[PDB]
């Protein structure tokens, strides 16, 4: 026998393309005149991510991407 | 001591790539002087951003961490490595970095001497 090819689908299911931002960590904090440095994004609770690792402030949670810790 | 002070950074460099204690980029940068685990840091004089020297500056300073100058960030990646030998032995591939924080030193006695005499000058 031969395979018969039927070659017709949904047109194309793409995927996904990750979002390029440039300098993300100038955004994490807040600069004064006098040189002070404020963390604008809150750092997880967990064991690891502890200082650097920061949370996402979504509209309605803070979510940690690297332990998947949410909160309200 | 013999070695110049500015050409004493490759020991400690190439020490600190063969024993993993490098972060390099500022991001890798920042969150490891967040973790307070760094021990000194190296800054590209040559940048076209002025926020990312006041915050690597500003980092270094409320983490009361010693901050040391360089030329041009394509120096700065030769030295930390992120390049390429030719069959002749020249870098053609070089990508530059523009900030670099050493979490572990090299176990150098003559590297770390110098470093730390030029940063008891300094203060
Ligand atoms: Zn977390």
């Amino acid at each position: 026998k031969k395979r018969k090819k039927k070659s017709c689908t949904t047109p194309k299911k793409n995927k996904h393309k990750r979002k390029k931002v440039k300098l993300a960590v100038l955004k994490y904090y807040k600069v004064d005149e006098n040189g002070k440095i404020s963390r604008l994004r809150r750092e997880c609770p967990s064991d690891e991510c502890g200082a650097g690792v920061f949370m996402a402030s979504h509209f309605d949670r803070h979510y940690c991407g690297k332990c998947c810790l949410t909160y309200c | 001591g013999v070695m110049d002070v500015n050409t004493a950074l490759q020991e400690v460099l190439k020490t600190a790539l063969i024993h993993d204690g490098l972060a390099r980029g500022i991001r890798e940068a920042a969150k490891a002087l967040d973790k307070r685990q760094a021990h000194l840091c190296v800054l590209a004089s040559n940048c076209d951003e002025p926020m990312y020297v006041k915050l690597v500056e500003a980092l270094c300073a409320e983490h009361q961490i010693n901050l040391i100058k360089v030329d041009d960030n394509k120096k700065l990646g030769e030295w930390v490595g992120l390049c390429k030998i030719d069959r002749e032995g020249k870098p053609r591939k070089v990508v530059g970095c523009s900030c670099v924080v050493v979490k572990d030193y090299g176990k150098e006695s003559q590297a770390k001497d110098v470093i730390e005499e030029y940063f008891k000058c300094k203060k």
